[PDB]
């Protein structure tokens, strides 16, 4: 019954500006004081402003030092957060959220988050190299062969082993982010040694945010 | 005390005189301040009492036009007496060092010596801290004002709820008129 | 600002308690102390509000309460359901509201085997140093428990430049499934003899040794 969308994340060089909308339903959100709660994806929730139902009051998380205003249309049922003047440490995803009560206190129910990322790096499609399988009787029996998605801005991106078929033994891992500013990360499977000259592994790598999708075959070391 | 503990301002919040009570200007209980010799003192410890018309806004007004004025504030504290007062909240937490103005619609904090350059404050008051956390502020006016300074301090109960009754908002607002 | 235990863990039908200790002007004020649990890749939901207070629907396992500065958050009989990221959260004063860090639940099975690690680790492909580029790649694996890490050395010399580390996660048969990376030039890949990737696990030292070779 209750939902909230945000919409106005993406990414900024330093220094620039986004504004981020809140739209909600389900509940009469003109009675409501309403928060902003940012979570960076390696770490926890912080909370970044709130404002009382009839904006009587709101306030702002202590590393907002002006930069941020909150505010709501209460007949359009929208909460804003223009966003100025941002520092690559405003990376985030940003939850907006309804409280209890008309005035700050407890946050209630969550949005989904919108994605904020704050880079001089601009955006670029990844690099994708094959983790090829070793038959040097890595274990005997078992062979791990993966794909390296290196070198991609910004977040996120969707690895699809071969169109959503090869599931199980699959883990593709989370994204780290390099001292160049950019994200790389693996995705392995692990399969028997009698499967690598019979059955066909390939990866897919889909970067939605430089429209770039890359299919990649890994076959074994061989000379 | 040090510069840093007597400078603590908080920017990153504003309020209005109403605050989160849906009370319009047009309904405040307006009222002046108790001129008791030279001071002049608002007292919250009756007016902000859970009452069956709760929320109400009750507006002390300091009228300043003479020198050497002193200003006592009294804001009820938490757990003084049983249930009355148990969600009050005082803003700004570092009165009267910290006061707010209007800027524009809302009220922000301002340190109230860099608004009022004669400015008596002392850092007790019979024994206890200078501070709203002991329930009374004080300060005492220049000798001579030039330009015409009004400010504010928030005392609210209006989150306070016993039965039917809901805690009142205190509103002060010092004017100082141009004196000497 | 609040602080939280990074981790608790427990099996079906223990009990946890996550601690979250903030100051006297936001915990010890006041008693509007929050609870949310968060789910891998979901958005977080309240469990616990004005300290003790559960909302309709949160099961009675779960119980909370506050002295002087800290507050509490107790999971009696914990559930698998329960494995994931726990928040505090209390009202700050002026209408600021503030956050714990955070602690991650685990819900283990009680006994299971100690010390499985599967490491492979990968030479940067030929491919990637065409592209003027040198990644190694180790991959942990199929092990169950631990929060134990992962070192690199370059023949005989530690090496701390370049190095990240992504943290476990369970998976179908409830194992490690990590990662780790040695960023690199070809100039570097090719001038030492031998990259290792070392981890240790319950004191004891499991290295893999990969060298530069050409075919
Ligand atoms: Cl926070
Ligand atoms: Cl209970």
């Amino acid at each position: 019954e209750v939902q909230l969308v945000e919409s106005g994340g993406g990414l900024v060089q330093p220094g620039r500006s986004l504004r981020l909308s809140c739209a909600v339903s389900g509940f009469n959100f003109e009675d409501y004081a309403m928060h902003w709660v940012r979570q960076t994806p390696g770490k926890g929730l912080e909370w970044v402003s709130g404002i009382s139902w009839n904006s009587g009051t709101l306030a702002y998380g202590d590393f907002v030092q002006g930069r941020f205003i909150i505010s709501r249309d209460n007949a359009k049922n929208f909460l804003y957060l223009q966003m100025n003047s941002l520092r690559p440490e405003d990376t985030a995803l940003y939850y907006c959220a309804n409280d209890r009560m008309r005035w700050i206190q407890v946050p209630h129910y969550w949005g989904q988050g919108t994605l904020v990322t704050v880079s001089s790096a601009s955006t670029k499609g990844p690099s994708v190299f094959p983790l090829a399988p070793s038959s040097k009787s890595t274990s005997g029996g078992t062979a791990a062969l993966g794909c390296l998605v290196k070198d991609y801005f910004p977040e996120p991106v969707t690895v699809s082993w071969n169109s959503g078929a090869l599931t199980s033994g699959v883990h593709t891992f989370p994204a780290v982010l390099q001292s160049s500013g950019l994200y790389s990360l693996s995705s392995v499977v692990t399969v028997p040694s009698s499967s690598l000259g019979t059955q066909t592994y390939i990866c897919n790598v889909n970067h939605k945010p430089s429209n770039t999708k890359v299919d990649k075959k890994v076959e074994p070391k061989s000379c | 005390v040090g510069v840093d503990e007597l400078d603590k301002i908080d920017l990153s919040y504003e309020t209005t005189e109403s605050g989160d009570t849906a009370v319009s200007e047009d309904s405040y209980d307006k009222y002046a301040s108790q001129n008791t010799n030279k001071e002049y003192v608002c007292d919250f410890t009756d007016q902000l009492k859970p009452t069956e018309s709760g929320p109400k806004v009750k507006k002390c007004e300091v009228k300043v036009n003479e020198p050497l004025i002193k200003v006592k504030i009294i804001c009820p504290l938490k757990g003084s007496v049983e249930k009355l007062y148990d969600n009050i909240e005082y803003v700004p937490k570092k009165s009267p060092y910290v006061v707010l103005t209007k800027e524009e619609t809302k009220l922000k904090e301002k340190l109230l010596s860099k608004l009022i350059y004669g400015l008596l404050i002392s850092p007790t008051v019979n024994e206890k801290e200078n501070n709203f956390k002991e329930g009374v502020i004080e300060f005492t006016l220049p000798p001579v004002v030039h330009k015409a300074t009004v400010f504010y301090f928030i005392c609210d109960n209006s989150k306070t709820e016993d039965d039917n009754k809901k805690g009142n908002r205190g509103i002060v607002e010092v004017y100082v008129e141009p004196y000497g | 600002a609040l602080t939280q235990p990074r981790s608790v863990s427990g099996s079906p039908g223990q009990s946890v308690t996550i601690s979250c200790t903030g100051t006297n002007d936001d915990v010890g004020e006041y008693n509007y102390v929050s609870w949310y649990q968060q789910h891998p890749g979901k958005a977080p939901k309240l469990m616990i509000y004005d300290v003790t207070k559960r909302p309709s629907g949160v099961p009675d396992r779960f119980s909370a309460s506050k002295s002087g500065n800290t507050a509490s958050l107790t999971i009696s009989g914990l559930q698998a359901e329960d494995e994931a990221n726990y928040y505090c959260c209390s009202y700050a004063g002026t209408y600021h509201m503030v956050f714990g860090g955070g602690t991650k639940l685990t819900v283990l099975v009680l006994g299971q085997p100690k010390a499985a690690p599967s490491v492979t680790l990968f030479p940067p492909s030929s491919e990637e140093l065409q592209a003027n580029k040198a990644t190694l790649v180790c991959l942990i694996s199929d092990f169950y428990p631990g929060a134990v890490t992962v070192a690199w050395k370059a023949d005989s010399s530690p090496v701390k430049a370049g190095v990240e580390t992504t943290t476990p996660s369970k998976q179908s048969n409830n194992k490690y499934a990590a990662s780790s990376y040695l960023s690199l030039t070809p100039e570097q890949w090719k001038s030492h003899r031998s990259y290792s990737c070392q981890v240790t696990h319950e004191g004891s030292t499991v290295e893999k040794t990969v060298a530069p070779t050409e075919c």
